[PDB]
C-alpha cells in the first residue's frame, strides 16, 4: 500500500498522544455494545449481559488495551503491515475463529472514540488518514483466513 | 418492505421450486464456505465443513426450510422469524454481515437450478424478500 | 425495529444535540466527500465541492433536517420520509449503499462535538435509528 | 492479487465460450432492472419504468456488450489489471460520475446470468474464481476515484 508524508505524521501523532488506558477500554466495550455479536469469544471475560456490566467488566478493559497497542507494528510496518500481522491474523483464524467482520466493526469503535478524545482535532483529514491505517490493519487481519 | 406484487412475486416462485428446497441449500451452503470460506469461523466444531457434506448438507435442508417458514410468514418475517433471531443472536451469535452472503450464494444457485424462472423480476421481489429475511433475523441481536 | 427504549434515546440525545445541527450537517458531508471520494458522483452538478463550502453547508442543514423529521417520526420511519425516499430514489438515484457511509460520518461527528452526550448507549440506539432511516428511505427504488 | 493455474484455467474457459450478445445485454438488463439507481447515466437510452423496457432496449444491450467485452481485456492482462483499468477507471470517474459500488452490483448480476447460462458445470469453485476476477477488475475501476 501508499502512503503520503502527512499521512503519515497525522497517524504517528495519533500515537503521541493517543491515551492507551483510556480509549484501550473504551472501545472494546463500546465495541460489544454496539454490535453485540462480538461477546461471541469473550464469553469467559465474566459479567457481560447488559452495558454497563460491560464498561464495568475488567477484562475487557485490560484486553481493549491489548487491542490499541496492537496496532503499534503496523505504524512501525506501514509498507509492511500484512507481512507484519500475516500471525496475527491466523491466530484470529484458527485459534480463536473470529468472523473478520467484526475486525472492522471494532475499528469504527476505535475511530468514534477517538473522536470524541480529539474533539475539533479529529478532523476530516486526521479520520481521513486514520480509518485509512486502521482499514490496512484490518486487511492484512484477514488475509489469513483460508 | 415487500409490495404486494413481490409478494405474489416471491411466493409464486416459492411455489416451482419448493420442491428443491432441500438440494437448494445444501449448494447455497455450500457455496458460501467454498468462496467465502471464512464464514467456516462459525462451523469450526463440525469435522466436514466441506461442500456437500454430511453436516453441511444435513444443515442445507434446516435453512432453506428456514426460507420456508420465512417466505410463508412474508407478511410479518418479524414474527414468524424472531425465534430464528434468539438463535442466531442468543446462541451463535452470527454477524448479520453474513446474512446478505449466503443470500447472494442462494440467488446464484436458484438460477443455476431454475434459470428460466428466476427472471430479473422474481430477481428484485426475491432480493428484498432476502433482504426481508436478514432484518428479522437481525431483530434483537441489539 | 426502534426498542422503546431506542425511540427514548434518540429522543433525549436530539434533545442535547438538535441545537447544533446544520453544525453537525455540514461537518458530515465535508466528511463524506473527502473521506468517501466515490460519493462525488452525486455531488458533480456543483463546481463548489469545497470540505465547508458554502453549497456544501446549506445542504448540511438540508440533510439534518431530515435528520430532525425522522425523531419526529420515529414510529414510522418508512412513511415519515417517504418524500426523502422519492428525491434519493429517481431524482438523484443515490446508491443506498451511500446511506451507511454518511451514517458512521454523523455518528462521528456527533462523537466530535458532543462526547459527554455519546454514551456507548446513546451510541447503540442511534445506530439502530439511521440504520432504519438508511432503510425508510430505500422504501420508493424497487 | 496472485493466482492459481486452476483460476488461470477457469477463467480461461469461461470467458472463451462467452455468448456476449446473450449475456452481455442480460447482465446489464437485470441490473438496471434489480438495481434502478444505476440507471442514472442510462436514462435517455429510452424509458426505463417497466420490466420490458429495459430487456427489450438496444441502448442497453448493445451497452450491455461493451462491458462485458471491457472484460476481455482483464483476461488477457491478467496482471496488470490495476494498471490497465486506470482509464476505464479515470473515465467513469471523471467523464461520467459513476457510483464504484455500482460496479460490483453489475458484476453481481453478469454471475446470475452466467450462473443461469452454465448451471452445474458452474460449481463454487467455478464461482470463486469469476467473482475473484471482477472482484480484481473492480477494484481496478475504483482506483482513479479521488
Ligand atoms: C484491530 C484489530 C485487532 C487487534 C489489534 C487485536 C489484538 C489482539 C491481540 C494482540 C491479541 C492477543 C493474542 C495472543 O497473542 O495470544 C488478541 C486476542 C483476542 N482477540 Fe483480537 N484483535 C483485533 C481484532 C479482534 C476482534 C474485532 C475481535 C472480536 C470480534 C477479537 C477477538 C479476540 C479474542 C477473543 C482474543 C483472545 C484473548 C487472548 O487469548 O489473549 N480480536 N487480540
Ligand atoms: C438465510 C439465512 C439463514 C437462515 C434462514 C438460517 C436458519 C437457521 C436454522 C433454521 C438453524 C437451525 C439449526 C438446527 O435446527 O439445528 C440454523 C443454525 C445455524 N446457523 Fe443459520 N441461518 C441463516 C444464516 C446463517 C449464517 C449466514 C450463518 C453463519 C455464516 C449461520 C450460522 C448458523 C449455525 C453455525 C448454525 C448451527 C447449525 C448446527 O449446529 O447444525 N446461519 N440457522
Ligand atoms: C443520511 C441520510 C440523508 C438524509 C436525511 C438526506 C436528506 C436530504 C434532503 C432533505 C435533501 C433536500 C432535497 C432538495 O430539496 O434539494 C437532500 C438532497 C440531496 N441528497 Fe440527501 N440525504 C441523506 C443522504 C444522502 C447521501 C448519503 C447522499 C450522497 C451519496 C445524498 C445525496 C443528495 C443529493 C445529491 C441531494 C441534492 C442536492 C442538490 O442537487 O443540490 N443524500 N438529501
Ligand atoms: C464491470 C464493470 C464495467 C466495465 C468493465 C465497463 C466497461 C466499459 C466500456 C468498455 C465502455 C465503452 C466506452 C464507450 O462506449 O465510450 C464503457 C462505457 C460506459 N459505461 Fe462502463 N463499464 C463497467 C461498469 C459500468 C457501470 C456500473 C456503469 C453505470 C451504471 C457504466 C456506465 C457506462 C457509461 C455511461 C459509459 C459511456 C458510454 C458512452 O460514452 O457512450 N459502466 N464502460
Amino acid at each position: 500500500v501508499e502512503w503520503t508524508d502527512k499521512e503519515r505524521s497525522i497517524i504517528s501523532d495519533i500515537f503521541s498522544h493517543m491515551d492507551y488506558d483510556d480509549i484501550g477500554p473504551k472501545a472494546l466495550s463500546r465495541c460489544l455494545i454496539v454490535y453485540p455479536w462480538t461477546q461471541r469469544h469473550f464469553s469467559g471475560f465474566g459479567n457481560l449481559y447488559n452495558a454497563e456490566a460491560i464498561i464495568g467488566n475488567a477484562n475487557v478493559a485490560a484486553h481493549g488495551i491489548k487491542v490499541l497497542h496492537g496496532l503499534d507494528r503496523g505504524v512501525k510496518n506501514m509498507d509492511n503491515i500484512a507481512a507484519t500481522y500475516a500471525d496475527l491474523s491466523t491466530l484470529h483464524s484458527e485459534k480463536l475463529h473470529v468472523d473478520p467482520d467484526n475486525f472492522k466493526l471494532l475499528s469504527d469503535c476505535i475511530t468514534i472514540v477517538l473522536a470524541a478524545k480529539m474533539g475539533h482535532a479529529f478532523t476530516a483529514e486526521t479520520q481521513g488518514a486514520f480509518q485509512k491505517f486502521l482499514a490496512v490493519v484490518v486487511s492484512a487481519l484477514g488475509k489469513q483466513y483460508h | 418492505s415487500l409490495s404486494d406484487k413481490d409478494k405474489a412475486a416471491v411466493r409464486a416462485l416459492w411455489s416451482k421450486i419448493g420442491k428443491s428446497a432441500d438440494a437448494i441449500g445444501n449448494d447455497a451452503l455450500s457455496r458460501m464456505i467454498v468462496v467465502y470460506p471464512q464464514t467456516k469461523t462459525y462451523f469450526s466444531h463440525w469435522p466436514d465443513v466441506t461442500p456437500g457434506s454430511p453436516h453441511i448438507k444435513a444443515h442445507g435442508k434446516k435453512v432453506m426450510g428456514g426460507i420456508a417458514l420465512a417466505v410463508s410468514k412474508i407478511d410479518d418475517l418479524k414474527t414468524g422469524l424472531m425465534e430464528l433471531s434468539e438463535q442466531h443472536a442468543y446462541k451463535l451469535r452470527v454477524d448479520p454481515a453474513n446474512f446478505k452472503i449466503l443470500n447472494h450464494c442462494i440467488l446464484v444457485v436458484i438460477s443455476t437450478m431454475f434459470p428460466k424462472e428466476f427472471t430479473p423480476e422474481a430477481h428484485v421481489s426475491l432480493d428484498k424478500f432476502l433482504s426481508g429475511v436478514a432484518l428479522a433475523l437481525a431483530e434483537r441481536y441489539r
